[PDB]
């Protein structure tokens, strides 16, 4: 039985304490996944032929990129100087994996 | 597309 | 190593998309390879309720240089000598995603 690459793309522990960068506020020690690693796929970049105008794009391309494939939101709750209550949001990283560059993730939500 | 999901 | 970024040649057919013409098979590059430096992504911390922009990311991408643009004509059907354009690539880089 094999084990794997450790150098593959995979999520890491770490913690860090929160504060806010102006106000006064209770510094809090909080538990956070991060992905890191190196994907398996080459990256690639073609040329694309064109019979029309010079193009604006001369490249086809592939590159994958190791990032969260799921994670949960989450709430911190920071205690400030006037009891005033400041309220921090992350995400929290569940899983970790291989995707490409040019994809992304929309916020936007639809009507 | 490359593993961790937490007590 | 082998598996870095760099030049891998390759032969390619250009064909017209419509019109009938004298195929023609050239030697292209393409750039192709492993970039050394580990793709990443972080979490992002808002002090507000929304959260936009969640995860700060690094990740480099095997890409082209530098390249010369090329011009090839094609013997097409009418007696028409028709024109394409690619980029024949020099040199091939590791670059960051989004740039």
């Amino acid at each position: 039985i094999m084990d794997s690459d450790p150098r593959r793309c995979m999520r890491h522990h770490y913690v860090d304490s929160i504060s806010h960068p102006l106000y006064k506020c209770s510094s809090k020690m909080v538990l956070l996944a991060r992905c890191e690693g190196h994907c398996s796929q080459a990256s690639r970049s073609e040329p694309l032929v064109s019979f029309s105008t010079v193009l604006k794009q001369p490249f086809r391309s592939s590159c994958h990129c190791c990032r969260p494939q799921t994670s949960k939101l989450k709430a911190l709750r920071l205690r400030c100087s006037g009891g005033m209550r400041l309220t921090a949001t992350y995400r929290y990283i569940l899983s970790c994996h291989c995707e490409e560059c040019n994809s992304g993730t929309e916020t936007s939500q639809v009507a | 597309x490359e593993e961790e999901e937490e007590e």
